[PDB]
RNA sequence: ACCUCGGAGCAGAACCCAACCUCCGAGCAGUACAUGCUAAGACUUCACCAGUCAAAGCGAACCUUUGAUCCA
RNA sequence: AGAGUGUAGCUUAAAAGCACCCAACUUACACUUAGGAGAUUCAAUUGACGCUCUGA
């Protein structure tokens, strides 16, 4: 049967196969830097002065889905651009494009302050209740 | 024990004061340039 | 001996006799933020990147802000840190403005565009949105990067985009399972008359996804491209694999590419219905095998190795007794 | 002490494999590079170690760091040196098992 | 100084470990795990080792 | 007076070394009582003895200065 | 009368980032956390409203 014929050795290109299977390399060394780079997907919050912006980024620097209250669609719907309104506003949307894009599980590295802050608690919060997960799987040795 | 009129007029009150001390340390620093 | 830099030493601008007079960073977030920066930056010494690499709108959006924050209703509940935001507006809003730019990065960051066209890339203009019907009262959406069953994947899925011909395409990039560059056409429909689909000519059938138990996770792309003039084009493997590559090439003339839309294949029980049923052939059944451990050559004497040395090298765990 | 670095640039370099023996952290783990509770650098990957240098951030708990971090003026970024794997084998592969 | 002391399990079992402890110091109870029953149980000091 | 070990001079740049020599302190103290068990791969005071680091796994929780054998 | 002309304090930013202010922790500063305010001078690249300079 040619149907049949298989490879002995399948080939997935797909470059998030080894990170959903949970078997895919994190960098594990960096112990004297923060923050450490042992993860596939990390949520990176920038606070400026007037705009908050969240970003979840692979491993390798690219950015995979960004959520910032700088774009209209999301500005044209709140009072300030700077307070945990909008952090939280920004955590939702950035939960419901993660869901869309297939990433459930994140890693957030925040400073002390950082994770005292309540609007970063806030933001953790509206994460978790649209589906992501901020602490993703261990590898699978 | 508060109530939320009062909670509300002091917020207000801190929005004020900081506009009047915004604008009086524009002035003073004009005042320093020029 | 000491060979000069072959380039601006970091801190060498800035290296001024007036420290006292220089402000410094009087917090850490400024500091990671720099040193973010320089990371970013190029440089001329060896560096971990290299080894591990409308007015009128304008108008009215002023307006409109001015508007919401009158609205002191607005203002209490944001002050009172309890407004929200209306999802589903937001996220209408962010597919006309700027979402093809996003989910050219979700394509780019999957790779769709390096695996596809060699790394031809485009912008998905036309917020195409695909659904797989799911029993009759619900429909499991493909968003950029979804990830939908081959059970939820069976039969052919809703196609809706507000658009005037086209032509959709599904491929599945990585779920060849003899060459590995080549991928399998699922369905393709040619010559969409606007947007009513039913009237497209359909020249390859329609195929479920078939990812083998144990293959992973395969990335299935809804490709659409807007149509010029229609042309006339050309359950079997060997003609269900073509390549996107030079079949767009034999096309790009009056075929440009306008809408995406990818999702995540998993094994299921309707892959092995697909694999028996109508593919009539045996399924393939893969594991994911790590490569053997590492062991020094083995030493005659292994001096102050524990005794699990001599059973790190034999291979067979019984009990054997040679000549007797 | 018989200390130093034991892999330099190049070499190929097997999953626990110590790098570098330091008293003082004169190297600093990079990707794929653990620290032993001595400041030793070790592979946990198998590769070729790559040195570099690289911007340093120092962990915020690091209290005497953060401090020195704070001192320094608005345009200077610390750097210090990095040891990497960089790894050379994948993971694994996908074999077909059986044609059921 | 510090003296060497037998802590023993107070689980019935046999199981003893040795810890440092001021001979001033009062006689010692801890909380430690039990190979043999798989759980953290109470131990109390026995009887003086040595004088370290 | 010293004899062992550790830290500094003392070696400017892998290691090794200026023995003899200079100064200092340790035969520990504090902490914990998983500060457990196992285990790839390595380092090493130029032998051996001895001494270090350690992924993965299992299990609990959620570390910073010496001495062999015999014999009791 | 002529020249340079022109984004909130600054930007070989394109409506952004730094700046800036109070509230709490600070003796205090600072940090941090919460908040606040801000501009592309008027008409069609051009002309004219405002600033600096060169004269009387
Ligand atoms: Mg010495
Ligand atoms: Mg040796």
């Amino acid at each position: 049967v040619e149907n049949e014929a298989v490879a002995p050795e399948f080939t997935n290109r797909n470059p998030r196969n080894l990170e959903l299977l949970s078997v895919a390399r994190k960098e594990r060394g960096w112990r004297t830097v923060f923050p450490s780079r042992e993860f596939w997907h990390r949520l990176r919050v920038i606070r400026t002065q007037h705009h908050v912006e969240a970003l979840v980024e692979h491993q390798n620097g690219k950015v995979v889905v960004s959520a910032s209250t700088r774009e209209w669609a999301i500005k044209k719907h709140l009072y300030s651009t700077r307070n945990v309104v909008a952090c939280e506003s920004i955590g939702r949307v950035l939960a419901q494009r993660c869901l869309e894009a297939g990433i459930n599980f994140m890693v957030y590295q925040p400073t002390p302050w950082e994770a005292a802050s309540d609007s970063m608690k806030r933001l953790q919060s509206a994460m978790t209740e649209g589906g992501v997960v901020l602490r993703e799987p261990q590898r699978i040795y | 024990e508060l109530t939320f009129e009062e909670t509300e007029r002091r917020a207000l009150l801190l929005k004020k004061w900081s506009l009047y001390k915004q604008q009086e340390r524009k002035m003073e620093r004009d005042t320093i340039r020029a | 001996r000491r060979t000069p830099p072959l380039g601006p030493m970091p801190n060498s601008d800035i290296d001024l006799s007036n420290l006292e007079r220089l402000e410094k960073y009087r917090s850490f977030d400024r500091y990671r933020r720099r040193a973010e920066q320089e990371a970013q930056a190029p440089h001329w010494w060896r560096t971990y990147r290299e080894y591990f690499g409308r007015t009128q709108q304008l108008l009215e959006r002023k307006q409109a802000i001015q508007e919401l924050r009158a609205n002191v209703e607005e203002e209490r509940a944001a002050r009172l840190r309890t407004a929200s935001v209306p999802l589903d507006a937001v996220r209408a809003e962010w597919e006309r403005t700027c979402g093809p730019y996003h989910k050219q990065r979700l394509a780019e960051y999957y790779g769709l565009y390096r695996d596809l066209f060699h790394g031809a890339t485009f912008v998905p203009r036309v917020p195409l949105h695909v659904a797989y019907a799911v029993g009759e009262d619900d429909l499991m959406p493909v968003y950029c990067g979804n990830e939908v069953t081959p059970t939820e994947a069976a039969q052919a899925p809703e196609v809706t985009y507000e658009a005037e011909l086209w032509t959709l395409l599904l491929t599945s990039l990585d779920g060849h399972l003899l060459e590995p560059d080549a991928e399998y056409l699922h369905w393709l429909l040619t010559n969409i008359p606007g947007n009513r689909v039913a009237e497209g000519q359909v020249t390859c059938p329609y195929l479920p996804p078939f990812p083998a138990r144990g293959s992973g996770i395969h990335r299935l792309a809804f490709l659409l491209f807007k149509q010029d003039q229609p042309i006339d084009f050309s359950y079997q493997l060997a003609q269900r694999t073509f390549r996107t590559f030079d079949f767009y090439k034999k096309h790009q003339e009056t075929m440009t590419p306008a809408g995406l839309s990818f999702f995540q294949c998993r094994w299921d029980d309707s892959v092995t219905y697909i694999f028996h049923q109508l593919l009539d052939m045996r399924e393939p059944v893969f594991e994911f095998v790590r490569p053997p451990p590492y062991h020094p050559k083995q030493k005659r004497f292994p001096h102050r190795q524990p005794l699990r040395y001599l059973d790190r090298y034999r291979d067979s765990h019984e009990p054997t007794y040679g000549i007797y | 002490r018989r200390q130093g670095i034991k892999k330099m640039e190049g070499h190929y370099v097997h999953a626990g494999n110590i790098i570098a023996t330091q008293r003082h952290f004169r190297w600093h783990p990079g990707a794929h590079v653990g620290v032993g509770k001595n400041k030793c650098l070790y592979a946990l990957e198998e590769g070729i170690v790559r040195y570099t240098k690289e911007v340093y951030v120092p962990h915020p708990r690091n209290t005497e760091a953060v401090d020195l971090i704070t001192r320094l003026p608005k345009g200077a970024v610390l750097y210090k040196t990095f040891v990497h794997v960089v790894p050379a084998k994948p993971e694994g592969t996908f074999k077909l098992v059986a044609m059921l | 100084k510090n003296i060497l002391v037998r802590m023993v399990s107070e689980a019935g079992t046999g199981f003893c470990f040795n810890t440092k402890r001021n001979r001033l110091r009062e006689k010692l109870t801890l909380l430690h795990y039990d190979p043999v029953v798989k759980q953290r149980v109470l131990f109390v000091e026995k009887k003086k080792i040595r004088s370290l």
